[PDB]
Formats: structure tokens, C-alpha cells, sequence
């Protein structure tokens, strides 16, 4: 991950994660996320745009929005300034995948298992940040509100779910849990993109 | 004009009860957003509303099945032309005549959006806080 380390700006890793807490996820994550968390850690990366997250902490709260097989396991590891959501997802019969929960449009976005090439190239090129995760607007933003904490995120007040207007006038400084768990009780089911 | 209350209630689930702080903050966003769709009119909250509806849209592991595979021939793309345009990387994976063309291509909100439809310048008024549900 020495790419995602050169091309993130203004890196901040806020704690290391401890070993024997990621190993539980031996079996529902690949190594590849295994040795991105041991790089990463618990940060804020990209200039504020993407903050690597507590999996358990956000465990309970994707499986509200994202329906699955019982043969499915779902893993969140990422989250963008808007709380939107990465997870990764084992799936024993067609194979593994990453979802891209986009909590402001209510739609899931089905990416692929590789989490080299995700964090590596995927999130600094500028049309996946535009047409995958609509983060185009985020300089935009970040130069007239202030940097959400990692506990915090832009939230739209009132949600676009909630028939707000997609503007920097509606965007608030939120804390992000009890937000995403009101848009969630807003939204019907989540949409395929 | 008319009062229009969520239905149903929001919950306050039992998984998030035993952090004491989470009910608070919780009543704080329903009050902030309340007031948030209360400041506009019916005409641009419906607006949005038809708006919201448009982004996404079978059985869904026959889906999927298709996006995975898919989404490795994006990743050859990727892994050679970092910065391409990645709609010109989705048009000629989608483009190809063999592999994956083999494949054949397969409410909160709601509610006071309905109750609100048969209701009918004037300001939206709903009401988000009242009736926290707990457990």
C-alpha cells in the first residue's frame, strides 16, 4: 500500500489496530484487508475524505440497510465524510465482493473483491470518486465547513431522503451514528445503482 | 397545514440502548431534521422528494454473479491505466462480444409522502420527535 500512502494527503493514523481483534476476521475478510488495517489503522486519509473505522462498531447498523444470504457475512471497513459506507462481503457461493453504501442516495454499488487496486488506485481517480462514489463536490465543501471528526460526518439536514436539497447550505457537521441510523429509518430498502 | 406524523414511529432499536448518550443524541437529530423539513414548502419538498427517487433501481445473487465478474475486467483496466476515465473503461468491458456478453444483463419518507399526496407557498408540517418507540 505504498501507493495509497504516497497518494493520500495530509494522513492521519489515529491508533494502530490490535492484532488479535483483527484476527477474528481471518476467515471474513481477505488478507489483503488484513494488511491494509495493519497499515492503516484507525485514520482520517485523503485529506479528510476517507476515514478507516472500527468494523464492529459499524457491524450492526449495515446489516440494517444491507440485505443478505445466510450464506453472506458483511464486513464494514471504510467510510467517506459523508457516511457513506465500504464493506466487504464473503460470500461462500458466488465469491467475495466489496459494497459501496451511498447513504445520501440510498443505493448499494457492488465493486470488486480487490482491495489493492480499491485503495491503491481506485480512490484517487477522479471519475470513480465522481461516478462511483459522488465525492466531486468535497474541495468544494472542505473549504467552507470545517473537518468532520472521525465520529462525524457532512449530513444533510433535512436528509435527501427526507426531501432535502442537494446543497452546501443544507450540509451540517452531524454525529454520524445516530445520523445514519435516522436516514436509514427514513429510507425504504436500499437501491442497486 | 395539517400535522402529518411519521409512520411508523422511529425506534430507538435495542442494540443501541446500552450506550446511555445514543437516545439523546438520537432525539437531537430527529429535532434538527424535523425542523429541517418543516423550513420548506410542500411544492420543493415534492420536488426533491421525485428527485430522490430516481437514483437505482430479480434475484439477486444471479445479479451479483454478473457484477463480479464484470468488475475483474474492470480491475485489468485499472490496473494498467490508473487515471482512465472509468466510463471508458465500463463501455469497452460492456462492449466486448465474448465473456462477459455471455451473461444475459438482468419507508419513513414514503409514508408522509402519501399521507401528504392525499392531503392535496405553504411550509411542510411533520412531525419526527414524537412516539420514540423504545425497544
Amino acid at each position: 500500500f505504498e501507493k495509497f500512502l504516497e497518494r493520500s494527503g495530509n494522513s492521519i493514523k489515529l491508533e494502530e489496530f490490535s492484532e488479535d481483534y483483527i484476527r477474528q476476521y481471518n476467515n471474513l475478510v481477505s488478507e489483503k484487508l488484513i494488511s491494509f488495517w495493519r497499515i492503516a489503522g484507525i485514520g482520517i486519509y485523503c485529506n479528510g475524505l476517507f476515514r478507516t473505522i472500527i468494523p464492529n462498531d459499524y457491524q450492526y447498523i449495515i446489516e440494517e440497510c444491507y440485505p443478505m444470504y445466510d450464506y453472506e457475512t458483511v464486513t464494514p471497513f471504510m467510510i467517506t465524510v459523508f457516511g457513506d459506507i465500504f464493506a466487504y462481503v464473503k460470500n461462500h457461493v458466488i465469491g467475495d465482493y466489496v459494497v459501496f453504501i451511498n447513504i445520501r442516495y440510498g443505493t448499494f454499488k457492488i465493486l470488486s473483491e480487490n482491495i489493492d487496486i480499491l485503495l491503491n488506485i481506485v480512490i484517487f481517480n477522479k471519475s470513480c470518486l465522481e461516478n462511483w462514489f459522488l465525492l466531486n463536490e468535497y474541495n468544494t465543501i472542505k473549504e467552507v465547513k470545517a473537518m468532520p471528526k472521525i465520529d462525524e460526518c457532512y449530513g444533510y439536514v433535512p436528509a435527501l431522503v427526507a426531501g432535502g436539497k442537494d446543497c452546501i447550505d443544507n450540509i451540517q457537521i452531524v454525529k454520524i451514528a445516530p445520523y445514519i441510523d435516522t436516514v436509514i429509518q427514513l429510507m425504504g430498502d436500499l437501491k442497486r445503482i | 397545514l395539517s400535522v402529518i406524523f411519521v409512520k411508523p414511529p422511529f425506534q430507538l432499536k435495542k442494540k443501541f440502548q446500552k450506550d446511555p448518550f445514543y437516545e439523546i443524541e438520537m432525539r437531537k437529530q430527529l429535532q434538527m431534521q424535523q425542523d429541517g423539513i418543516n423550513n420548506m414548502t410542500i411544492f420543493e419538498w415534492l420536488k426533491n422528494r421525485e428527485n430522490f427517487k430516481k437514483y437505482g433501481r430479480s434475484k439477486k445473487i444471479q445479479e451479483d454473479f454478473r457484477d463480479r465478474y464484470r468488475n475483474a475486467k474492470i480491475d485489468e483496466y485499472l490496473l494498467l491505466y490508473e487515471d482512465m476515465d472509468i466510463k471508458a473503461i465500463e463501455a469497452m468491458v460492456d462492449s466486448e462480444l465474448e465473456g462477459l456478453a455471455a451473461l444475459a444483463n438482468p419507508g419513513r419518507s414514503l409514508n408522509i409522502e402519501n399521507e401528504l399526496l392525499k392531503l392535496i407557498k405553504i411550509k411542510m408540517n411533520v412531525n419526527l420527535v414524537e412516539n420514540l418507540e423504545i425497544v
